[PDB]
Parts: C-alpha cells; structure tokens; sequence
C-alpha cells in the first residue's frame, strides 16, 4: 500500500536554461480534503537540506521565485525557471499522506552540462617500500571524462577493489575515478589488469601491471 | 468545548492559502508586469511620415541617405573638401537630414508667429508627433485633459539660435531652448498631470527615456505614458568635429559589420510611442502592438578611454535584460544592434552578442541593424529602432539591411550562431511567440537594452455591413479639413468596409470646429462624395 | 530570525552512549514538533525519529531499525531536544541533523558527525606512484583519525592535482591518493594532526 | 488512514501561513522602503563649502 | 553605484572659440556628459542619468533615484544638482518684465 | 472567478413551500461547506444551517428553530445547492445569504429577500400634516406592498425633506412619511407601482 | 458554559485619524495548536457582510492594508489607521471555538463623529380627512439631532407606538426620529404630550397637541 516514487537520475543543465525535472508515484496523493501530500527537497554538497515546494504548488521564502511545481494524482513536476551556478546538486521528491517515512529515495543528480569526455586511464605499479610492508596496491586512475558512468573491473575479480570518486573539476567539468586492486604481496607474487568501459570510450580500455 | 479543531482549518483557511499566494503573484506581477504599446509615430529623413512608409521602405531596401541641406544658411563649400586635416571642414557631404524641418502648423495649438519661429523645432516637431502618436492609439487627445498620464523625452541641446539675436523676439529664447520647456509645453499644450521628464545619455537618450517610463507605468503614478527622442541639427558643426577624427563614413553611409566599415554617419529623427500597463489596456479595449517583457540600463564607467565601450558592459546589460524580462538566448531570434558602423565599436558589439547569445543556440540568430538603411538619428535612433521591428513583427516579415558585401573579418562567426540578416524573410506565427532584442551605446557611457515580444492572439470578429452610413470629419482650418478629406478618399481606394472606418472615425477622433458630413451607402459613394465635398460649415452656435 | 545549533558529537567507541544536544531559539520551541535525521557518508539519508509537541502528548517516534537503542526528549524550558544513542556500532557512524517540524522539514541545522571507530590514532604511510613514461602522485594509508592535509611541491604545484577524498577501509583504516598530471623537483606534503606527522616525499622514475 | 489528518495538517499549515504572510510584508517593503542618507556636500555663495 | 543629476545647459564657451582647444567643447558641454564623466572617473557600473525640470530639476532627481533603488538594480546613488551662470541672459530675460 | 447567485426568494403568503437556489462558479464548488444564514429587516444577521462537502459526508445541519421544515442540499454537476422553506410564516420574514464555508464565511451572494403577507395591493392613503404657527409633511399609511416613491412639488423641493423609512403595520400594510421644514407652494406626489396609485395632496395651516 | 464576547456598543469616529475596537471574552481562546480562534466580519448598510481579519493576526484579501488586529488570551482588538467615510458599518467579533454559532450578538456599529446635537421636537396633529377615516394619527418627530439614545413616551401611553429612526445624513450628520400613535376617532377625543428625553437635551421636553 506504500505508494514509490521515481524520477530521472540525472540531469545535466546548461546555466539560464528552463529545466523540469518529473517525480511519478505508484498511487495518486490527492486526498479527500482536496490536497496533494507532496514536497520537494535540495541539498548543495557540504550543505543541509532545504525545503523549496511543498503540496505540489506552493514555494517557501528564501527560494527564488524561478522554481515552481506541477502536478497531481500521481505525477508532478518541478520546474526551475532560470539555472544559475548555485542550483547544482541533489533533489528529493517525497510523499506525505502515509507516514512515517523511512527515507528520501536515491534523488536526482544535478550538475552542469558540457561535451562528453574520454578517461585518461593510467594504472600504476605498487611502491617498492609499499610491497615490502607486505602488501600490494596496483591502482589505476581515470581523468577527465564526463559524464559519469565509468565502470573497472579487474582481470588477472572483486571482494579486494575500492574505487574513488572525486567531485567534478570547477573548471575542467568532467570526473575523476582511483580504482585500486589491494591485495597481500605473497598473491601478487603468484601471478603478474583494470578494464574502463564509459560511454567516452568507444571500446573499453584494458591496461595491466 | 474546544474539540473543534479537525475539520475547521481547512475549510477556515481553504482561502487564506489561495489569498496569500494571489499576493504573491500581485509582487511577481508588480515587478515585472509586460508593458503595452497601443501609440506609434516616426519621422524620417526620405520622406517617412508614417511606420507603414517606414516599413515598405525599408522592405524595398532603399536608401535614405541625402544630400546637405543648405536652407539653414550652412556655408557648405568652406566645409567640403579632401582635406581631412583642414580646419573646420567635413570630408563628408551627403547626408540623410529631414528636410521638413522648418515646417510647423502654429495656429494648431494656438501658437504666435514670433514664438513660433522663435521656439526650438525639436520641441515642434515633438508636439506634432506626439499628437499624431496618440490619434494613432485610437485615444481621444480631449479626454486626456485632466488625466494622470505623463511624459518622458530625450533630447540634447544644439543651440538653435544661439549666435545672432534680433531685439524684437527677445523673451521667447529662454524657453525656446531650454530642454525641460518641451515635456511642460507638451503636457500644458495637453491639459496633464503626469511626471514631465526630460532625460540626456547622448545617442541612447530615447531608450532609456522609455525604460524609466517603464517603472512609473509600474510604480503606478500615471495610467498611459509617452516616450521618444528627437533629433535635429541645425549647425554641421559637429561633423567637421568628427571629420576631425574621421570618425565617419566619407560616402555617409554606415556599414554594419560589413567589410568596408569605416565610418559613421549622421542624420535626424523623430520617435514617440505610447506605453501602456498590459492588463489596463486589455480592459480598455484598446489594440496592442507589442507588448515589452523587461529593460535594462546600465553605466560602463571604466574603460581603455571615455569613448570606447567594455563589451563586458554589455554583457551585464544583457543579462540583466533577460533576467528581469525573465527570458533566456534561446526564446529570442533576432537582435537590433547599435550599428554604429564604427571601426572600434563595431567589433566590440559583435564579439559582445557572440558570447551573450551564441551559444547553445537550437537555431541560428538573426542580426540586422537600420542604420545601414538611413544612419544614426542620434537620441531618436535608439527608438528607432522600436519602430521598424513592432512593425517588421506586425507584417511577420524580417526585413534585410544595406551594404553587406561580407561580415567584417574581426569577427569570429563560428564562435556563435549569430548570422547577418542580409535577405528579407518570414517571420510567420508558428506557436511559439516571437521575441526581438533592441540595444543601445551612448557615447556618454551609459547602455541600454530592451526587449520585445509579439503581441497576443485575438481572434477577428465578422460584423455586418451597414445599408447607409454618415463619415464625418474634423478639423480647426478648412484647408485642413480638405486635406483630411482627401486623405480619407485615398484610404477609401482601397479594400476596407464603411461601417468600420465609420465607427473607427467616430470613437477614435475628436470634435473640432471645422465639421463636414457625407452620407454614403457604397465605397463608390463615398469616394465621389468625398472628393466632390466642398462644403462645410465651421459656423456658431446659438 | 530562527536557528539552531547542535552539538555533543565527536569520536566515540562502540558500546558505549552518548548525547547529542540542540539548541532552538527564535519562535514558539514547544508549539512545533522536533525530529532527527542521519546521513551515511557517501549514502543517503535515513530518517532516525521525531517527537511530537505536547499538545498532542509528546509522544516519541523511533526508526525501527534504532529504535530501543535511542531515546529522544525535550526541554522546553530551556527549549532543547536532545537525543540519547546507547551501545554504539561501527555502522552508526555518520552525520546527524535536527530540524523542526514533524512532517514538513523546514528548518535545518548545521548537523554534526559522529564516528564510532575501535581504531586508534597512527601515523600515516606515503608510497610515491613512479610513472613508467604524464601524471604521478603519492598514496598515503594507515592513518587515523579524519582529517590529513595534502600539498603537492608545498603549494607550488597546483595545476592538475586531483586530491580523492579518503575512503574508510575494512581494517578501520583511512587511506587516499593525491595524484598530478605533468607531462615530462616534484614533492607531496602530507600532514596528519593527530598523530602531528610531517613526511616529505618524492616521485621520480 | 486519515485519522490524524488535521495534525499534520496544522504543522503543513502554519509555516505555510508565516511565509506568504512575509512576503506579504515585502510587498509594503519592497513599494515602500524608506531610503536612507549617509553623505552630502554642499557649495554655496558666500564662502560656504560644509 | 548608480548616478543621477540635473542642470541647466549654459552654454559655456558658446562664442568665439580658439582652433586649439577644439575637439573638446563637444564633450565639455554636453548635459549627460557630466553624469558620464563622474561615474567614468569613479568606474561605476550603476547607471547614469541626466534630467531637467528648470528650478525643480533636483528635486525629481533623488525621487526617481529612491524609485531606481526600490527596484534593487543599484546599491547606493548619488544625487543632486549644479547651477552656475556662463553669461548674464537670466539677469537680462527676466529684468524685462520685472 | 469565485462567483455566487442567488434565486427563488419573493412574496409567499404564508403556509407554503420555497426553493432558493445558488449556484457558484469559478472554482470546486464540492470541495467546500455551504452554509445559509438570514437577517431579519432591522435586525441582526442569524445563523441558519450549513451543510459540509463529501469528504465528510456532506451531512447538512440546522438550527433547532429551523428544524423539520427546511432542507439544504448539494448538486456537484451543476455546482448549486438549493434550501426549501416549508410552512412559511411572517415571522420567518428575513433576508437570505449562501456563504462558502462551513465556520468561516468568506463569501456572500447578493441575497434574496423573503415577504410573507396574506394582504394584496392597496393604494396609498395620503394626508396632510401641517403645523401651527416651521415643519410640515405627509404621511402616508395602508399600502401594500414595497415599494412607494414619494416627491415634493414633482421633486422641486428636495432640501430639508426626509423620508422616514416605512414600517410594517400589524395589519399587513405599511406607513411613513415625507417632512419638509421651511419656517413661514408645498405639494407632495406620491406614487404606488403595485396599486397604480398617484396622489397629489397639499398642505396649508 | 458558552463563550460570551463583548466590545463597545459604538465608536463614533471621525475620517482622518487612527481607531480602535476592543474585543474581550469569557474563555481563552487559544487552542492547544496555538491559535486564537476569533474572526472579524464587517457589514456594510444595506449590504452584504465582508470578511477582514482571521486569527486576529493575518488580513484576508481585498481588504484595504490599513485595517489591522491584534490580542491574544481573552482579549483582542482591531485597529484602523485612516477612518474613511466608506468604514462606517457594523462589525462582529466573532468565535469560532465552540460550533456552530447561533447568530453574531449585538455587534458594534460606527457612525461618523459630529457635535452633540439637540433634536428639535415637533407635534403634529391628524390629517382631518384621515380623521374622517375613522383613526386618528398624532406624530412627534425629532430633527437633527445626534448622537443616538432618542427616547419617546405618549401622555395624555404605549402599545400603539411606532418609531422610525433614519441614519446618519451625509449633510451635516445628524439623525431624524418619528414616533407615531394611531388610535381610533373616540379615543383621540376621548382626551383632550410627547415626552422627549435625549442627552442633546439638557431636560426632557413635553409637546402636546
């Protein structure tokens, strides 16, 4: 009986573009009373959320006047009339005529738009001093490709790989991955690879020790 | 007692929640209400008495450019020369200037030859134009008397009679040409109450005229409003000062952005618009033009000298613009540059409208200017340029330019979309609604920008033709009323129907001494009328 | 105006309790509903409970998941909400919000983190990633607690550094790399205040 | 399912009501700010110059 | 910053002038010129107006001044006016009528 | 636009049955509570019934004086809600106002006005009234029903007279009079619609 | 049990300068959501009423923004800043705790203010013609007089009196009162007074016929 809801995952925007962004549900909101038990959240990187629309078409103060909502029964929309540098990040469609809720739901990514780009990949061999500690870290690293979406898997496997994901270049636009491979010296002793796929590349890219 | 408290609120407050964002929309509106346009009126070197002639003109690419008049008592030949250093000479002569300069009708607003002749023809002309502006909205000029309208104009001095001074006119000087005297003697000639402003910011005095009367249409202190600029020159004295530094085009002519730009050109003009809040005039059934989304003024200050603009500047302007319109590059398809067709400015204005509007651009812009058609009007030309689009807009034609033999080399025209509107196209309705940039450099410094967007769609109304119908005219001078006549009759050639010119010219007209009545069933019928009408009666009543 | 201020977090061990304090001011304390919120790092975020004002009883709310663990209360004299988190787990370690309003989240607070850990305080190890043949960085693991700052030539070298944020590993253990691309004098930083650890390193073929 | 409708009305409600009623205030504001002064200079005949 | 000011063209300098100071006058008589030039020397970006309503050209000044910054596109203005007299036509005009 | 129209009041003699109707426009008529209330002619206002939307049932509520002749209902389709008198009495005799909401009254219709007479249409009975000595006057009495217009000298003489307004008798008619006060040429015209009825009368001492 | 609120009966007043109408109560009005249920409605001569003021605190639409209100507990207050010849009318301070109501109370009406002033009684006998009707019709009338409070008694008496009392006159603000006595032809000439008491009067003033 919990009505889900669901959203485009990601959407990049030119700045000083009209831009909508759909939030649908399983079950119509709207209660007898005449009102869709609906809202929407923002929240900035290193910032608390904030509240912007609340049952469906009605804005808060210190929101600009540029976003404004849509919708009923089971759909609704969010539509943020002018994007400036400052609208980048995650936004949040809950409900609100069953409670309690659990969570915000994954939300939708919002950043800048800009012109695909390819992953620079570069693996690197572990430190001499690093092995003699008595481990092995063989870790390959992907720049400047946009947009997200690149995937590493490594060939000689998974349990022993950590990936990092930096935050997009403020002027470069594009994203950075460090996959690394750890593992005990005496296993990378036994036997002597990081596979990118990414919509950039045309093919993936495989480089090994 | 007090378990009241369920079902009460929502239905206790149902209405407050609607109340109060109704509120907010009254400030979303109050700021940024779109302006109306209902009165137009231009007058132009070439012959342009009316926005039509304006507009064919230009939609036939003829030239305006004239040759120096001489009926200013000019020394032309201690003027004209090849010598660009000699002094006090212009290697420039020919030029478009309006040749009815001179030509005003004094007895009209009850006027004494001595101050006539005395009083400055910019401020003539601004009445004249003003009157012909306001019957083109289709407003009685009486019933303006009392109201809280007001007037905005932009205009500099020139000094009209400001060397030798007869004794017999003397006392009609200072208020011949002091600046401010042409809004007072507009409004007092007008019966008003409204703010009367006279502004100056050199070639864009006229826009930013307008965008002032903008805010005052929104603040609220006047219903309706009038705006423009004029400009007429009666000593050359500022071309030899710029054939000085050969700022202008020795042919006269300005080439916008074209290759062979490399000078400028002068020439007078005349320019008034009646501005008037959206809503208000779709109550008052008045027609709209085109409706103004939003305007931006602003000072460029620092800069590599005091003439030469930042295209940062324009920048800025652009995009206050377009926020406060609360438009983005995308919705507008063509801009009215400044085309000044210097060899500095004219790079810098290209480049500015390159990185302001040609980027991420769904189809490529359209650019064109006017100067290239006529030349720089000084204050009027910034106006000017609100004439041809409301009616390039109105006839959903784009109207070409003059002189394009290739885009200038200073431009990068791959950086943008923007291309050069050299060949008449259609404009047509399609859905979406249309939007034109106009935009303005003073040399003073200061820029301006505006905004137009196409009028709304009212659907026509079919009404039936009347057996028999009276026209009526009026007028203060017989010779005036024959004219009109005239006038009407050659109106009447073409294809209207009687029963609308009819109603038109007796719910849009005033009531003057010098009456005539014709009763006609057929447009034969009242052409023979009209042109065989030769008696009337400006008699008493008793 | 309205605000809040949390605070009482901080480094804690597992098993043990805590509480974390909010101070509200600027409106009507004890006439709205007051709730807690966490946030995962790199996650989103969990809605931990609420409690109701006392017009409606002051009634308590509690995220299942937490719930007979932590204990919310108020003090509206003082106008402070409090929250009681016992017998801590690794897993708790995140960020914690308070904001007013029990269905409709208005105001929020500046949060604040709270990381439940057994690992103590250790030095940092830097290993240089040689390039073979345009980019080189230095790998720093073992080091605890957040936060180690990192600078490439000591600020010199700016352009194209690409500092990944650190992320926890399953020995408890915090590790990053802070890479540069130059193609064809190249020094990394690192400084860890805790264990006040200053280590200069080289990258070099 | 909608027992206690109207509690979480009231909270959905009442900052709803100080908001817009805030904005109601910035219209007064916003159409009728007084406007401070901070400097002037004067120079006037008869030496005067402060 | 924006600027906003009202005067009077006296036509300075309006008689006899020397071929050496000449490519200035232009500039150095023009009404919005003075607006221009303080905001140039100051490297405002507020815009800059030059009005006129004769003895009260002041006063409308700071008005619409007020208005402008109720709008919120300008953080501070500057107002006010300026009369000196380049020749005695005033004195003259108005002595012929008393 | 939220618009309201009321129908159906007028003249009944008494012991009948009426329906007044509103009908409102410009937005959900069912998502509100109706509510009727009249006021009686030099009276106060005087709460009469309401009636609630579906969402709760739309249960229609009445004062006890009301109670057992009149009935208010709703019709969404045509968005109109109708309120039938039954066993109509003089005393019943109010002025009749549709309002939106239930406890809060946003909004009024023009109202209708109810009459409950068993008297028919009756020419005015005109009389002189005439000082001793700096006022005089007419007065008319026994005419049925509203209204009446009354003027001095064909309305030549307007300052100084006043027009008391008219009073039901107890015999069903009505009565008032005009008074012009001119200290030491003095006609009255009054006029029935209802009964056709024009007299000219004069005063003198 | 039920909540009685009270308020000045009237508050003549003149254009120009601020005004203010208290309002008190039996109960607290306060709820335990925070609210003070109390509504003002005003009522305009011989037209519909108008909403102003709900929760005492915010103003409904429309309303001019000079009207204001105010209180909390058991007492509250309204507040005009510009009296304007249009706000005369009756007002209600009405409750909304306890449901439903009943009717609005008395009410307090406003009147423009004016000079005290004191009416000028006139008797005037029955028409002879309409004595030859068989009834018989004595009138004492008050002219120009303010502010209300007129009181009329017949010697010679009740049970036969009607009284009509016109409102304020845009002229010069006073009031007009008739009182009429209608009997048949015996009783009139059974006997062969009206008493006046106003506080224009200094003492009440007796006319016969």
């Amino acid at each position: 009986d919990v009505v889900m809801t669901q959203s485009p995952l990601s959407l990049p925007v030119t700045p000083g573009e009209p831009a909508s962004i759909s939030c649908r549900s399983s079950q119509s909101l709207l209660h007898s009373n005449g009102y869709n038990y609906l809202d929407w959240y923002l929240q900035k990187p290193g910032q608390s959320p904030q509240l912007l629309i609340y049952l469906g078409s009605n804005r808060a103060s210190g929101v600009p006047d540029r976003f404004s909502g849509s919708g009923s029964g089971t759909d609704f929309t969010l539509k943020i009339s002018r994007v400036e540098a400052e609208d980048v990040g995650v936004y949040y469609c809950m409900q609100s005529l069953q409670t309690p809720r659990l969570t915000f739901g994954p939300g939708t990514k919002v950043d800048i738009k800009r012109t695909v780009a390819a992953p620079s990949v570069f693996i690197f061999p572990p430190s001499d001093e690093q092995l003699k500690s008595g481990t092995a870290s063989v870790v390959c690293l992907l720049n400047n490709f946009y947009p997200r979406g690149a995937k590493v898997q490594w060939k000689v496997q998974s349990g022993n790989s950590q990936e990092s994901v930096t935050e997009q270049d403020s002027k470069d636009s594009t994203y950075s991955l460090s996959s690394t491979l750890t593992l005990s010296k005496a296993d990378y002793e036994k036997h002597k690879a990081c596979e990118v796929t990414h919509q950039g590349l045309s093919s993936p890219v495989t480089k090994s020790f | 007692m007090a378990s009241t408290d369920s079902e009460k609120v929502a239905e206790y407050l149902r209405r407050a929640t609607l109340d109060l964002r109704a509120a907010r929309q009254r400030i979303r509106e109050l700021e940024g209400e779109p302006i109306a346009i209902v009165g137009m009126a231009c007058r132009l070197p070439g012959g342009v008495a009316s926005p039509e002639d304006l507009w064919r003109l230009v939609a036939e690419r003829v030239d305006a450019v004239s040759e120096f008049p001489g009926d200013r008592g000019w020394d032309l030949d201690s003027l004209i020369d090849p010598d660009r250093e000699r002094a006090g000479t212009s290697y420039v002569g020919q030029g478009g200037f309006l040749h009815d300069a001179g030509e005003f009708d004094a007895g009209f607003f009850g006027i004494s030859p001595r101050e006539a002749v005395a009083m400055d023809p910019q401020q003539r002309l601004l009445l004249e134009t003003s009157w012909e502006a306001l019957e083109n909205a289709g407003v009685d000029p009486i019933a303006l008397k009392g109201t809280d309208t007001g007037v905005f104009s932009g205009l500099m001095g020139q000094g009209y009679g400001s060397g030798a001074v007869a004794p017999e006119l003397e006392g009609f000087v200072t208020t011949g040409v002091a600046s401010s005297v042409a809004s007072g003697r507009v409004s007092y000639v007008l019966g008003l109450e409204g703010p009367a402003v006279t502004v100056d910011t050199a070639c864009s005095s006229s826009l930013v005229a307008m965008h002032l009367a903008a805010q005052a249409l929104r603040q609220g202190e006047c219903s309706m409003a009038l705006a423009g600029g004029v400009t007429v020159m009666a000593t050359p004295g500022s071309f030899v000062e710029f054939s000085r530094q050969r700022a202008l085009a020795p042919d006269g002519r300005c080439k916008a952005f074209a290759a062979a730009a490399d000078g400028t050109g002068w020439s007078e003009g005349v320019g008034v618009v009646v501005l008037e809040r959206l809503s208000v005039a779709r109550e008052r059934g008045h027609r709209i033009l085109a409706v103004l989304r939003g305007s931006a003024v602003n000072q460029d200050g620092a800069s590599n000298g005091l003439t030469a603009p930042n295209g940062l500047s324009q920048q800025r302007v652009i995009r206050r613009a377009l926020a406060a319109a609360g438009l983005a590059p995308s919705d507008v398809d063509v801009v009215e540059a400044h085309g000044t067709g210097t060899t500095l400015g004219d790079p810098i204005e290209a480049q500015a409208l390159l990185a302001t509007y040609g980027q991420e651009r769904k189809q490529p812009l359209w650019l064109g200017s006017l100067k290239s058609n006529i030349g720089h009007a000084q204050a009027a030309a910034g106006v000017a340029g609100v004439i041809k689009m409301v009616q390039a807009l109105r006839h959903e034609t784009l109207p070409p330019t003059l002189h394009v033999d290739k885009p200038t080399l200073e431009v990068d025209w791959s950086a943008g979309a923007i291309e050069l509107l050299t060949e008449a196209r259609a404009w047509p309705r399609n859905g979406r609604p249309r939007r034109a940039g106009v935009s303005s450099f003073g040399v003073s410094g200061t820029n301006a920008h505006l905004i137009l967007e196409e009028a709304p769609a009212e659907e026509p109304v079919a009404a039936p033709e009347l057996p028999v119908v009276p026209l009526v005219v009026s007028a203060r001078s017989t010779e005036s009323l024959s004219g009109q006549a005239e006038r009407l009759a050659s109106l009447l050639e073409g294809d209207v129907s009687l029963t609308e010119v009819a109603g038109a010219l007796v719910s849009r007209r005033a009531v003057l001494d010098e009456r005539a009545v014709v009763v006609a069933g057929s447009r034969e019928e009242a052409v023979t009328g009209l042109r065989a009408l030769n008696t009337a009666g400006s008699g008493t009543p008793g | 105006e309205v605000q809040l201020v949390q605070s009482g977090g901080g480094l804690v061990q597992p098993g043990r309790s805590l509480r974390l304090s909010c101070t509200a001011s600027g409106f009507t304390f004890g006439d709205y509903a007051m709730s807690w919120v966490r946030q995962a790092p790199g996650k989103g975020l969990e809605w931990v409970g609420f409690i109701r004002s006392k017009a409606y009883g002051g009634t308590t709310e509690y995220a299942a998941s937490v719930k007979g663990r932590f204990t919310i209360s108020r003090d509206d004299s003082k106008s402070i909400a409090y929250l009681q988190m016992n017998s801590l787990k690794t897993e708790d370690t995140a960020v914690y919000y308070c904001t007013r309003g029990g269905t409709l989240f208005d105001y929020w607070g500046q949060g604040t983190l709270v990381t439940v850990s057994s690992a103590s305080t250790k030095g940092p190890s830097v290993f240089p990633l040689a390039p073979s043949s345009a980019a080189l960085g230095c790998l720093v693991k073992d080091y605890f607690p957040e936060p180690v700052t990192v600078s490439w030539n000591s600020g010199a070298l700016t352009s194209g550094v690409h500092t990944f944020p650190a992320v926890l590993q399953s020995s408890g253990l915090y590790s990053l790399s802070s890479v540069v691309t130059v193609p064809s004098t190249y020094i990394c930083n690192v400084n860890h205040k805790p264990s006040n650890t200053k280590v200069d390193k080289k990258v070099e073929p």
